[PDB]
DNA sequence: ATCGATGTATATATCTGACACGTGCCTGGAGACTAGGGAGTAATCCCCTTGGCGGTTAAAACGCGGGGGACAGCGCGTACGTGCGTTTAAGCGGTGCTAGAGCTGTCTACGACCAATTGAGCGGCCTCGGCACCGGGATTCTGAT
DNA sequence: ATCAGAATCCCGGTGCCGAGGCCGCTCAATTGGTCGTAGACAGCTCTAGCACCGCTTAAACGCACGTACGCGCTGTCCCCCGCGTTTTAACCGCCAAGGGGATTACTCCCTAGTCTCCAGGCACGTGTCAGATATATACATCGAT
């Protein structure tokens, strides 16, 4: 039984995955979802599968930026692992409320 | 040759560019060579883009250009990556910018 | 119908920098995208420029100006060159 | 009617794949609800917006150009759509 | 250097003799004098006619990279004046340096 | 010599009416002034797009209405909603 | 005039002077600065209203713009709203935690 | 009698919070901003509010800068900073890389 | 000049700014972050001059270069 | 140190639709002419800017001492990577329908545009009181024990 | 708990300077009125969004094991706090000087306006090769003993 030490063969895949340019979010779970969303505010409208297309993008584009930001805030941390604190101290740099 | 760019040997019609800037609530008068000088610097960063962008497929080994490789030539460009850095291109793809702190040891 | 892009005009430069490469039509949208959003920014900096100086139309000194005052160093350089450039070749003869 | 527990489609591993692509090493328990809680604080700050567009534009219809007018406003530009 | 001009007949601006100037002086500065790289210190002296080929020097070319002060007699021949092509700053500098005398 | 125009007078009376008894320096009537023109230039270039987008030539107050919550958080926008519809049906009340 | 005949403090002359002379569109629809008017009224009392809470709040009777920076502080749709915007004489709020108190 | 660390210094943020006053002795800022001024132009006659406003800018983003230095240093579970503090809290304010 | 700005007035600014305790190479780290970024200000704010024929750099060409990164000073000629 | 599995890179052939081109038809682009207003320039004003002087005056500098904050060492505690078998639902695609987008065509309302008279909005004016100045006495901690 | 020792507050007199107010000017608003066209508004077609179904499988879930990363404790050494002593240059008031923009009156070239002419550029049609996909092969690194 031969067993990898830990996170390693997973920044492997962090090679993999800095080497492409794909989505990642299924897009029945996004469409249902942003059905859900425009459904309170107005309800039954017909959309573009573009404009899925482009929320998806920017949901996983803001996604990654902040993905590497709480990894720096790891990394000032002292730290290997991530917390939520990381998270809410970027959210009070950036400003967010 | 029925063309004004021809005249000063561009190639972005200054025509379009002096009609939507007529006809686009810009200003309120449309000069005769501030569209050329724009259509210049239109036209000097698309080459300065296409070369780079030229370049990153051409390392990359490709000639119908994905935009992975518009996205190495904004991004290394730190006079273009400073111009540009609030757009994402969909289907950018990202760096490997790796701490060394997490790389083994 | 007509449809005014500038695909062909990106073809020609395209083809001044190499004969051999090939655009997407996303590539296209990128790069048209890039034209009406720089477009844009020059244009309405123009129209911040003439609103400042109260004037009516513009000349390509406040192209000059508005390039110097967006774009870094070699970019603002080159590209205030090639304006004047411009300026002699079809403002000259 | 509204929909319901589309959130749950966003599943931890797919948030997990998407910290890999964004660097990071060793990936925590106590994460993967509030990015998903943030998600929400993202679309509800788009769509308030958006559908103001397109009933201004009186289409039943919900286009592609009123999410990258409103990406505009929000600050978030991307290419590869037009106009 | 020096450039004689053969005269244009029965005329009273010396019309081709300037056009020839222009000729001469965008032949000799897109031919050889950017391609001299140890150069400095450039003054252009005109007698008489054929300015118009200098000011198409200056008012078309940046020559001004290295040359410096244009010279003319001009004396009884008609003005020349520098057109501003790129800007009125080159004709500032013009208008700074430069020696026309008639 | 320039007779030069602010919004003094009218945010002037608008704390007379909020604040009835109260004082202000000038320097934040500079700010005001500032803010005014600030919320007047960001509501006019987003009505100048939408006015571009919308493939037309004129601007009414229902495109001030989209443009206000399209702006701000639909609370605070849909009470501008309230005071623009107000102002709507109160100046075709008069010429 | 165009503007007690609408009910305002907003002048619409001055305003639609401004949208002919600021090239947005070509034609004007006369609500616009009306209901353009209406809007920026409307938020200047939100403004000059918490301002004067501020100010009651220290009691300087002419406003110092410490007592605007206070009305940004407290309306988190002003503070989430007015982010990038800076404000000379404002002042800052104390904010000391756990960490930096004395335990 | 000899304080311990944090007397005076609580007690000053509690006065400098409090004033709505300037902090920076003029001239010698006057001086480094001449001494700016005179690297790419000259015959320069200038305007004092013009200086004001740099002075408002000057102080308005440090005292931010601080206040992101703070919060770092609250995430560093310390009271006493680092540079480094700076460096993370630029990079996700997003005005330094 | 460079070094006019000194020592404890950057300890003020952080006493306003919050800060409680103090490291060193802070200080230094500060008056070069600080002359970058007047730098870019003056940069912009001398070529609008330059627009302007000019010479005397205004307010509001400060107005302008923060009005470039949306960083708008209110009160000081907008 | 030799061994393995996982990821990356590469070599192949193959097929497709997007690109890249070609084809043909028209509207917007080009040309030619005018008229008007845009713009550019010079002459006087006076206002705004620089500059410099000398006196106090607190702030900067410099130094001193030890505690608590930094940092390192150790040991504990635990959750997440790794591996495998199970399950759920997205993706695929294939068919059919109509709502609403989009295109069309006329009419008139709505906005532009012009002229003639008027007060909305600002500069210039002065005075006054909100607030800075302060000197004394009440309290409210910090640290030592 | 018990202490001084700082640090913080509140008061009556003076005193001053920026709001704020009113005076009056003027120029843009307003009004009155006409004109035309963009756009209102109705009709028509034709797109594309929605739906549904069944074969596949990629993704999600779960378990077992344990390892190595977070953190709590201790313990020290030097970097700040406090406080003592010495020097600068910031500020105020005074005059002196000149740069340049504002304001004013003047003219002219350029860009807009208009008209008429025609190929640039468009949609439409078409054929093809870079690129994706599928299968075989070697190369790197991490890790377990």
């Amino acid at each position: 039984p031969h067993r990898y030490r830990p996170g390693t063969v997973a920044l492997r895949e962090i090679r993999r995955y800095q080497k492409s340019t794909e989505l990642l979010i299924r897009k029945l779970p996004f469409q249902r979802l942003v059905r859900e969303i425009a459904q309170d505010f107005k309800t039954d409208l017909r959309f573009q599968s573009s404009a899925v297309m482009a929320l998806q993008e920017a949901s996983e584009a803001y996604l990654v930026a902040l993905f590497e930001d709480t990894n720096l805030c790891a990394i000032h941390a002292k730290r290997v692992t991530i917390m939520p604190k990381d998270i809410q101290l970027a959210r009070r740099i950036r400003g967010e409320r | 040759a029925k063309t004004r760019s021809s005249r000063a040997g561009l190639q972005f019609p200054v025509g379009r560019v002096h009609r939507l800037l007529r006809k686009g609530n810009y200003a309120e008068r449309v000069g005769a060579g501030a569209p050329v000088y724009l259509a210049a610097v239109l036209e000097y960063l698309t080459a300065e883009i296409l070369e780079l962008a030229g370049n990153a497929a051409r390392d990359n080994k490709k000639t119908r250009i994905i935009p992975r490789h518009l996205q190495l030539a904004v991004r290394n460009d730190e006079e273009l990556n400073k111009l540009l850095g609030r757009v994402t291109i969909a289907q950018g793809g990202v760096l490997p910018n790796i701490q060394s702190v997490l790389l083994p040891k | 119908t007509r449809k005014e892009s500038y695909a062909i005009y990106v073809y020609k430069v395209l083809k001044q920098v190499h004969p051999d490469t090939g655009i997407s039509s996303k590539a296209m949208s990128i790069m048209n995208s890039f034209v009406n959003d720089v477009f844009e920014r020059i244009a309405g900096e123009a129209s911040r420029l003439a609103h400042y100086n109260k004037r009516s139309t513009i000349t390509s000194r406040e192209i000059q100006t508005a390039v110097r005052l967006l774009l870094p160093g070699e970019l603002a350089k080159h590209a205030v060159s090639e304006g004047t450039k411009a300026v002699t070749k079809y403002t000259s003869a | 009617k509204v929909l319901r527990d589309n959130i749950q489609g966003i599943t931890k591993p797919a948030i997990r794949r998407l910290a890999r692509r964004g660097g990071v090493k060793r990936i925590s328990g106590l994460i993967y609800e509030e990015t998903r809680g943030v998600l929400k604080v993202f679309l509800e700050n788009v769509i308030r917006d958006a559908v103001t567009y397109t009933e201004h534009a009186k289409r039943k219809t919900v286009t592609a150009m009123d999410v990258v007018y409103a990406l505009k406003r929000q600050g978030r530009t991307l290419y590869g759509f037009g106009g | 250097i020096d450039v004689n001009i053969p005269l244009t007949l029965f005329e009273p601006d010396n019309y081709s003799g300037m056009i020839t100037s222009q000729e001469v002086l965008i032949y000799l500065w897109d031919n050889y004098i950017k391609y001299f790289p140890s150069v400095a210190k450039i003054a252009f002296i005109g007698i008489g006619d054929s300015y118009s080929g200098i000011v198409h020097l200056l008012g078309h070319r940046d020559t001004r990279a290295v040359t410096k002060t244009v010279i003319n007699f001009l004396g009884d021949k008609q003005l020349k004046p520098l057109v501003p092509l790129v800007d009125e700053t080159l004709s500032e500098w013009y208008f700074k340096n430069s020696l026309i005398f008639s």
